[PDB]
């Protein structure tokens, strides 16, 4: 039809797009069913510039794939969105969308509609949040659940002895930043990253440490006892707004107005340094400038006369870590210095790495900002250990902003799935397929897990049914042994709020695409 | 015929020009391939007797030499695998300075023998645990090894005989001259309580005579020509600015504007009185040399000129800051008569020529000072290039001297000892991670028998007579290079030593990134561009 | 070792040479042409 | 063989053949100002691409004025260098004795 109109137009009619789209959801999980779980496979990705990224992250893996295809666009899209509000949890979402159209396609090219399986699909995805809303736990959220939870979300993206090491690190700085109201707030928690010193040094600053130093030679390299100035005002040379020039007689005048044309800085100056004699009366104490503006030779050398460390052109974020730190207070004027407005520090000094220059701010009294510090000795290590912090943190967060969490392996879908099978005899009608559908894709992660440790699917997911029958523990997937496990007695711990999600997520895209009549290419093929 | 069209699904979905790489035949054992290859590149330049090597850029440019991370660094590679064994020997020079090569060599007798466990039976995963424990055991003996430790560190006649072996790899043959040139230089800036800066150690290369004839100075040179009339000084007091020598004026837009004749009259005459008044004042502390970073102005230099004033110009902004630190002096952004505290003090200051280039030299009769410099000559730009190499090499190895002051024997005793005592470590352990151990003690064996290999005889009988007289209890019997037929020698009694930091640090970074290649299981690449 | 074909120098293959009594004997007849134009 | 160490159009060459090959070149080197040393000496005169001629009997001049490409044996027209910038006198020996 559309043919007649536009002879360069691309179709696709009812039984075909059908048939692309299942293909296509097919190819992408056999891809990336080989990352879950801690016995996955790492990937190497290597872009047209030569650049080499050790992954096995699944946003990653989509995202740098080379790929061009409608519906995975689509599925990386969704994927997309999960990650950025939950961070865990985006290679299960792929999985379960490819298991629930090949699940849905059995019974689809058999001559049924596929409304009855998206009513079948709608009537499962009630029963099963109403089920997972009375599996899971609610706890105190101590320190070592919290550690447990951090553990479990670390071990599947880093060896064990890199994740023992992250997270202390990532359940101490959630922790210190932590009210017992007013929730949890990132962006005070800083990630710096330095290339030496091999990465079971990763640690965590009770400070922060900036990535630029002093700028004059005659600066104080370590400070032991500090006050801390934190402004954004400039000491820079300002000219006016109108336009504006200089007409002289001869030399003597000349001289004047070059003197002349410097007082609107030098009397910041003064009041900086009169401010310091005041409050720093004896050379015992210290005092250190944070700026977040540029500072000249002539400032530079008029403060280091005096003792003075001052740094210049500050990130814009610190200008609030500092004063939450330090405790003292960002300012934009000096027509107001005070002594209420400094913080103090118990420690300040310099290193020097290479070409670079770093500096640490240590010994706070009660920080509300912390810093984490990676180190490794290449770039994608790096790189791959600022991904699984990125995770960590949000997992931790997600566990305490939640009152509850859930048993991991496996075990809430085995159950899931055994609740779903006796609820379809009360539902009428065809759409009790549809419900048999849905349950089965729920075990393509008991599956896949057994898979990747090198067992049979279907004798262990046989073992497993034989348990939570006969006694209704939550029992999961042991993945060294193949037996099942008590997940909760373990400390395999998932988080609810990305089991809720997931399921949604999953449930409204794979509907979406079962309803889809015909693809069109019918458009301008480029925008000129 | 016909056409095998394709697999559905990943086959048909991929970019044109990608390629995706699984499984073991596909990934694994190419990866380990290339590996082989880039060890047998730069495997002939080891030791003493290791051949020097010959590269063109793609700028036309030409570098021999016999250093390994400079070879890699010139060399274009593009298999990904050898890029991570490239970035693990540039981690170990930019750590330690020294045993870039070794990194390499081990790095690829690792993977040479999990291609043959992973061809018997065993996974990848018991390879990766047997690999860690080894480690962890080698780190462990290590410290038992460790003979002579570096006793005085500003004495000459001792550090010059430490740094000998460092360069006996470089310069096979003139080792002693420049072992004690470097120990000359190095001695003297060491502060007390101080941190060994590398950076105070200044190279200056002037073609002419041969090596033989390079020198150690107290001080500083500079190639570049005096702006004044005055050549020499006997005892300077220095002043040094970062602005212009000339009239300073307004940041803003300024313009002259007279009304009358007479002001038009006099202003010259003003400029000229101000700058004559400006240049008497600096005269008048007894400053006899100005340094400046900018330019210099006619009527500044003729008022200098006037009053016996040297002049001397550099734009480099970091060259400033050094001869600051080397005469003590204070730079100044303004053009005030200083202060005392600002003065610097030089016993000579003289232009001179050496094989027709005019440098200026900044003297001291001083022993210490704060920096030093090495002059160095030779017949050709490529030699002083290497020469200068040496020297660094040479400068880490005091470093790290400093910074920690154990030595192990060299040779390949250490690794025989090391292989012997994992191999008897591994023979106890029940499982099948003993395989995977064995194989790195094995790992050990390439580092002695290259050696031999290019000393020009044969390894087996040199490792299989280095076994024997191991297992007398002679821990310190190594590889002898002077005889042509096969033998032994004792490495402590002959000097021949090496860094515990730098074996330390060679084994964890080679056999992490071993593990690193391993762990790979599937590679997807974009197209190139 | 099979010395084929080296390079030396820049555009070998398109620069020539003369050597010997044949190249002075070519000097000589082009200044004998230009005395020969101007003996007239 | 899929992927390949080095770029392609790197150009290898190592053993005897290539030492033996460089103290080949190292002659033809040698031989372009053979025949101006001693009291009988002769000069050379010599051309370049925008039509300008020079006339020299010095060694590293002429040296200076070959468009010479090979690593091996740019290192001959660099001890000339030398020898001409530190005594002035003697650089078509350095040469031959080379
Ligand atoms: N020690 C363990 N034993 C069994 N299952 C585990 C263990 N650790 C993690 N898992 C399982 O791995 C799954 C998550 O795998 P992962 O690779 O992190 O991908 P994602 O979290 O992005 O879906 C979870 O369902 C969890 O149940
Ligand atoms: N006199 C000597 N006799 C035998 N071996 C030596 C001698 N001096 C140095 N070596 C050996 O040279 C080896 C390293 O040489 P080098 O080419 O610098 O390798 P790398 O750059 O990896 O250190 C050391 O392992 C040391 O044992
Ligand atoms: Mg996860
Ligand atoms: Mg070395
Ligand atoms: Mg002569």
């Amino acid at each position: 039809a559309v043919k007649t109109l536009n002879p360069k137009a691309e179709v696709a009619r009812a039984q075909a797009a059908l048939a692309v789209n299942i293909s296509a959801a097919r190819g992408l999980q056999d891809v990336l069913r080989t990352n879950l779980g801690p016995k996955g496979t790492m990937k190497m990705l290597v872009s047209g510039a030569g650049d080499i990224k050790l992954t096995k992250d699944g946003n990653v893996l989509l995202h740098e794939m080379q790929i061009q295809h409608p519906t995975a666009s689509l599925i990386a899209k969704v994927a997309t969105a999960q990650d950025d509000i939950t961070g865990d949890g985006t290679t299960s979402n792929v999985l379960i969308i490819g298991e629930l159209l090949k699940q849905a396609d059995l019974y689809i090219s058999e001559g049924l509609h596929p409304r009855i399986i998206t009513e079948g699909f709608e009537a499962a995805k009630e029963k099963a949040l109403q089920f997972l809303e009375e599996v899971k736990v609610s706890r105190e959220m101590d320190r070592e659940t919290l550690i447990d939870v951090a553990r479990t979300s670390l071990r599947t993206k880093v060896h064990a002895e890199l994740a023992d090491v992250l997270t202390e690190a990532v359940v101490d700085s959630i922790l210190a930043i932590k009210k017992q109201d007013e929730p949890i707030d990132l962006f005070m928690i800083e990630i710096m990253e330095m290339k030496h010193k091999s990465e079971t040094d990763t640690s965590l600053i009770r400070g922060l440490v900036l990535d630029h130093g002093a700028r004059h030679p005659d600066m104080k390299k370590r400070v032991e006892d500090a006050y801390i100035l934190t402004c954004n005002v400039s000491l820079e040379y300002e000219k006016t707004e109108v336009n504006s020039g200089f007409f002289y007689k001869s030399a003597e005048e000349r001289e004047k107005l070059v003197k002349a044309e410097r007082k609107f800085i030098e009397d910041r100056v003064k009041k900086i340094i009169e401010l310091k004699r005041k409050v720093c009366g004896d050379s015992d104490k210290g005092f250190v400038v944070i700026n977040q503006k540029g500072i000249d030779p002539f400032s530079l050398d008029a403060l280091s006369k005096e003792g003075i460390v001052a740094l210049r052109r500050a990130k814009r974020r610190n200008m609030e870590r500092l004063t939450l730190a330090c405790g003292g207070v960002a300012l934009n004027s000096f027509d107001d210095l005070s002594p209420d407005c400094l913080g103090h520090a118990g420690l300040v000094y310099e290193y020097t790495l290479g070409e670079e220059k770093f500096t640490f701010i240590e010994k706070c009294n009660n920080p509300r900002s912390v810093t984490l510090l990676i180190k490794g000795p290449n770039k994608h290590t790096l790189t791959q250990i600022k991904d699984a912090v990125r995770d960590g943190l949000r997992a931790v967060k997600n566990a305490i902003d939640d009152g509850c969490v859930v048993p991991g392996a496996g075990a809430v879908e085995v159950a899931m799935a055994e609740a779903l099978i006796k609820h379809k005899p009360s539902v009428k009608g065809r759409a009790q397929l549809g419900v048999q559908a849905f349950a089965d894709a729920l075990l393509i992660i008991p599956k896949v897990l057994a898979q990747n440790s090198g067992f049979d699917l279907q004798e262990t997911l046989v073992k497993i049914q034989a348990e939570h029958s006969e006694s209704g523990q939550l029992v999961g997937v042991d993945l060294n042994t193949g037996e099942p496990m008590v997940a909760a007695e373990v400390g395999v711990w998932d988080n609810y709020c990305v089991k809720k999600q997931l399921l949604h997520s999953c449930t409204v895209i794979a509907t979406n695409i079962l309803l889809v009549d015909e693809i069109m290419r019918a458009g301008m093929s480029f925008l000129k | 015929a016909l056409h095998v069209p394709k697999a559905p699904g990943f086959a048909q979905m991929l970019k044109e020009g990608a390629k995706h790489f699984s499984g073991l035949e596909e990934a694994v054992y190419r990866n380990i391939q290339a590996c082989k290859e880039l060890a047998q590149t730069t495997r002939t330049a080891y030791g003493p007797n290791g051949m020097n090597k010959m590269v063109i850029n793609h700028l036309e440019k030409l570098f021999v030499t016999n250093d390994a991370a400079t070879i890699l660094r010139e060399l274009e590679v593009q298999h990904p695998a050898a890029k991570m064994i490239v970035m693990a020997s540039h981690m170990q020079e930019q750590e330690v300075g020294d045993g870039t090569n070794f990194v390499l060599v081990f790095a690829g007798a690792l993977l040479e023998l999990a291609e043959e466990l992973l061809r018997i039976g065993l996974s990848v995963s018991e390879v990766i645990e047997g690999y860690e424990i080894a480690c962890r055991k080698a780190h462990e003996i290590l410290p038992n090894l460790v003979c002579c430790s570096a006793k005085n560190l500003r004495d000459i006649d001792e550090v010059s005989s430490l740094l000998r072996t460092s360069i006996m790899s470089k310069q096979y043959g003139n080792e002693v001259f420049l072992a004690k040139l470097i120990a000359q230089a190095c001695v003297s800036i060491f502060p007390d309580s101080g941190h060994f800066n590398v950076d105070n150690i200044r190279v200056c290369k002037i073609l002419g005579s041969g090596i033989s004839s390079s020198s150690v100075l107290h001080g500083m040179v500079f190639k570049k020509e005096t702006e004044g009339d005055v050549t020499s000084v006997k005892d300077a007091k220095i002043a040094v600015y970062s602005c212009p020598f000339d009239g300073m004026i307004t940041e803003t837009k300024g313009t002259v504007l007279i009304k009358t004749a007479e002001e038009l009259m006099n202003f010259s005459k003003g400029e000229e009185n101000l700058m004559d008044a400006q240049v008497k004042a600096i005269a008048d502390t007894g400053a006899n040399v100005v340094v400046t970073g900018g330019k210099v102005a006619d009527m500044a230099l003729h008022y200098a000129n006037k009053y016996n004033i040297m002049l001397v110009r550099l734009n480099s902004k970091w060259d400033l800051r050094r001869l600051c630190k080397t005469v003590g002096a204070t730079a100044l952004p303004r053009l005030t008569p200083p202060v005392l505290e600002e003065m610097g003090h030089c016993d000579s200051v003289y232009l001179s020529e050496v094989g027709d280039t005019q440098v200026v030299v900044f003297k001291h009769e001083k022993e210490d000072g704060a920096i030093s410099t090495i002059v160095l000559r030779g017949s050709t730009d490529n030699l002083m290039d290497d020469i200068e190499r040496a020297v660094d090499d040479g400068v880490n190895t005091f470093k790290v001297l400093t910074r920690d002051k154990r030595l192990v024997p060299g040779g390949g005793a250490t690794e025989i000892e090391l292989a012997k005592q994992i191999t008897s470590y591994g023979e106890t352990c029940p499982g099948l991670e003993q395989y995977a151990i064995k194989k790195f003690a094995e790992a050990f064996e390439a580092i002695p028998r290259a050696l031999a290999e290019n000393s020009g005889v044969k390894a087996n009988e040199v490792i299989s007579k280095l076994y024997a007289v191991h297992q007398e209890g002679n821990k310190n019997v190594g590889l002898d290079i002077e005889a042509e037929v096969p033998a032994v020698k004792d490495m402590l009694e002959a000097g021949i030593l090496d860094t515990y930091l730098g074996k330390y640090w060679a084994i964890k970074l080679a056999t992490n990134a071993a593990v690193t290649v391993l762990r790979v299981d599937q590679i997807i690449m974009a197209k190139p561009a | 070792e099979y010395g084929r074909p080296f390079l030396i120098i820049k555009d070998q293959d398109r620069k020539s040479r003369l050597m010997g009594l044949e190249a002075l004997k070519s000097h000589i007849m082009a200044a004998k042409a230009v005395a020969n134009t101007m003996r007239t | 063989t899929p992927v390949i160490l080095l770029k392609e159009g790197t150009d290898s060459s190592q053993g005897i053949p290539q030492l033996v090959s460089n103290i080949s070149a190292c002659q033809v080197i040698a031989e372009a100002v053979r025949t101006t040393l001693g009291p009988r000496g002769m000069d050379k005169l010599i051309v370049d691409g925008r039509g300008k001629a020079t006339i020299s009997n010095d060694g590293a001049t002429i040296l200076k004025l070959l468009d010479v490409v090979h690593p091996a044996a740019k290192t001959l027209v660099d001890i000339a260098k030398s020898q001409d910038a530190e005594v002035g006198d003697g650089t078509t020996s350095v040469t031959l004795l080379a």
